[PDB]
């Protein structure tokens, strides 16, 4: 499912994931896109904050869903 | 107990309208971004950035200021600093691109605590409405 | 190489280290100079916290590098 990831700063990233995909996996994909280390990406959805391990299914996150992302200070 | 911090904020204090230096955020930000650091001193610092960078604003400034916002313990509510903190997230923006709109969306993303004060306040100020 | 350490005040400490030198070793040198114990130091560079054991080479820390000396949650 083509999901969207909106960053607090101001940038939307399109990532093709699945319902069984693990949050940790998503973070990895983001790192491959930008350069923000996984241990520096706070994902949040309509519900609350998403933790590692869990899957995009334990939140009902469907397709075209905008996931908020708050990085901990400049990655680099 | 005249902490060295005084001598620090002092120098910069004069660099306020200096000419935009990288020492401002290079010292203030950390004191209020590193991870925790005293909220008090950090409070007055946060304001320094607002008034100063009142014109040009940046996300990194908010993001960092946000990280600390969450780290809140809701236990230190004893000391006064919620005012400056709030006014900051306000004066910071002033309309440019549903910027604030996104902010309020985040605060709600993580439940709805006593942040009401911010919601309402920041909620009022947003689009054009001050002439 | 000659590296520098900027303090959260305005003072910059210059110390002669090597690329194989271990962070822990550096912190030790700082303790001998100032008075801050290792278990009370946080070296950051390019927005990246340095971990003990590692060396100044595992962080691409060349010479004339201004290491940001931050206090990990100062007691007082």
């Amino acid at each position: 499912m083509q999901i969207f990831v909106k960053t607090l700063t101001g940038k939307t990233i399109t990532l093709e994931v699945e319902p069984s995909d693990t949050i940790e996996n998503v973070k990895a994909k983001i790192q491959d896109k930008e350069g923000i280390p996984p241990d520096q990406q706070r994902l949040i959805f309509a519900g609350k904050q998403l933790e590692d391990g869990r899957t995009l299914s334990d939140y009902n996150i469907q397709k075209e869903s905008t996931l908020h992302l708050v990085l901990r200070l400049r990655g680099g | 107990d005249t902490k060295i911090s005084s001598a620090a904020i002092l120098g910069l204090g004069i660099a306020f309208a200096g000419s935009k230096n990288d020492e401002v955020l290079g010292l203030l930000l950390p004191i209020a971004a590193s991870t925790d650091l005293p909220i008090e001193t950090a409070a007055m610092a946060s304001l320094a950035l607002a008034h100063v960078f009142v014109g040009t604003c940046n996300g990194d400034i908010t993001t960092s200021i946000m990280d600390n916002f969450l780290e809140r313990t809701a236990i230190e509510l004893k000391t006064d600093w919620v005012r400056f903190l709030a006014l900051a997230l306000g004066i910071l923006y002033m309309g440019q691109g549903e910027q604030v709109d996104d902010v309020l969306e985040t605060i709600s993303a993580i439940e709805h605590p006593m942040t009401s004060a911010i919601e309402v306040l920041v909620g009022s100020c947003a689009y054009t409405g001050t002439g």
